[PDB]
């Protein structure tokens, strides 16, 4: 549905300023959908409050979107993450990694699998290094050795560990030439500034929008997802953060038109963030999740799981023949 | 005839056509690191 979206940008828009405000001036890299898909995930064994906190701190609301069609969105969006081409190559996986002899309900093995592409791994979470390289291993396979590490300490009562990964490889229409590569200024400030690998493009034509109101430039320098470049000027970050919404997405598609640009200077770089997403997760009114009202007994039939921890892990590469997107999330869960 | 130049901080979001889902999204602040 239309809500669906309303719900989609929400989430993202909110869980990027929260990430922003933790610290104002580092690089953010980071997958709203990784994040959303692995509490999805979660929500398909809560119940009562546990189960409607989740789902609304997803922005989500429930009057407007069903349960049901939040699972029947994500299925088939799971479905289409999965692509190969000359130009592009998407894979996203979960995963449930349990302790060997924890029961679980039928109908939510089955719903795991159906709805989200989930299998289950019998793990030994007491033989702690193995069950942390089992882990790492599935998600450094699922990205193609971009995330690694995503889980460092890993408590060794963990009763599971439900983990999503997803992988975005696009070739640009138009590359990058590496004998047009020169290390330029990039100011960090007005008056802080380091020298890093630009690449440039002479006359290209890529969809283009100047919005001089916001005082920022945005371009498309590439399916059926769109991938936004959004320039402020100078000094005008923080203007062009504070406008984020739903609206001002629509108004940047609506406003985008082709046209040629005389000379595009990119940088050649790679970065790098990983979080613990608990006090976001708080913060946004996902809280039973995390306490002994924790109600997860839609996954073994007994209120006798809940959340302790949530880790996300992000990388991003942009050199001269395309961009790669990586990340990964795991929930862990603890017995009560 | 029109100049664009990523040397400032700046936005990048990769936005599904049909649910609006975004799947990555960062900002640059400086791509040293
Ligand atoms: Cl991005
Ligand atoms: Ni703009």
């Amino acid at each position: 549905d239309r809500g669906l979206a309303s719900a989609n940008v929400d989430f993202a828009f909110s869980l990027y300023k929260q990430l922003v405000l933790k610290a104002p001036d580092k690089n953010v890299i980071f997958s709203p959908l990784s994040i959303s898909t692995a509490l999805a995930f979660l929500s398909l064994g809560a119940h009562n409050t546990t189960l409607t906190e989740i789902l609304k701190g997803l922005k989500f609301n429930l009057t407007e979107t069903s349960e049901a069609e939040i699972h029947q969105s994500f299925q088939h969006l799971l479905r289409t993450l999965n692509q190969s081409s000359d130009e592009l190559q998407l894979s996203m996986g979960n995963a449930m990694f349990v302790k060997e002899q924890l029961s679980l309900l039928d109908r939510f093995t089955e719903d795991a699998k159906r709805l989200y592409g989930s299998e289950a791994f019998a793990t030994d979470f007491q033989d702690s290094a193995a069950a942390k390289k089992l882990i790492n291993d599935y998600v450094k396979n699922g990205t193609r050795g971009k995330i690694t590490d995503l889980i460092k300490d890993l408590d060794s009562q963990t009763m599971m560990v439900l983990v999503n990964y997803i992988f975005f490889k696009a070739k640009f229409e138009m590359p990058f030439d590496p004998q047009d590569t020169h290390q330029s200024r990039f100011y960090l400030s007005k008056k802080k500034y380091v020298m890093v690998p630009m690449m440039s493009l002479h006359h290209l034509t890529i969809p283009y929008f100047r919005d001089e109101e916001l005082s920022c430039t945005v371009v498309q320098l590439n399916g059926n997802a769109s991938a936004l470049f959004i320039l402020p000027d100078q000094d005008k970050m923080e203007e062009v953060e504070a406008m984020l919404s739903q609206e001002t997405l629509s108004r940047f598609f609506e406003s985008l038109e082709f046209r040629e640009i005389g000379e595009l200077y990119l940088p050649k770089f790679s970065i790098s963030r990983d979080y613990n997403l608990n006090d976001i997760l708080l913060q946004l009114g996902i809280e039973e999740a995390f306490t002994s009202k924790a109600d997860l007994s839609g996954i073994t039939g007994a209120r006798n799981l809940a959340v302790s921890q949530v880790v996300h892990k992000a990388v991003l590469d942009v050199f001269e023949e395309g961009t790669e997107r990586s990340a990964a999330t795991a929930l862990e869960v603890l017995f009560q | 005839r029109t100049i664009v130049r990523f040397n400032r901080p700046f936005l990048m979001i990769i936005v599904d056509n049909f649910t609006w889902s975004i799947f990555f999204m960062s900002k640059v602040t400086n791509p040293k690191q």
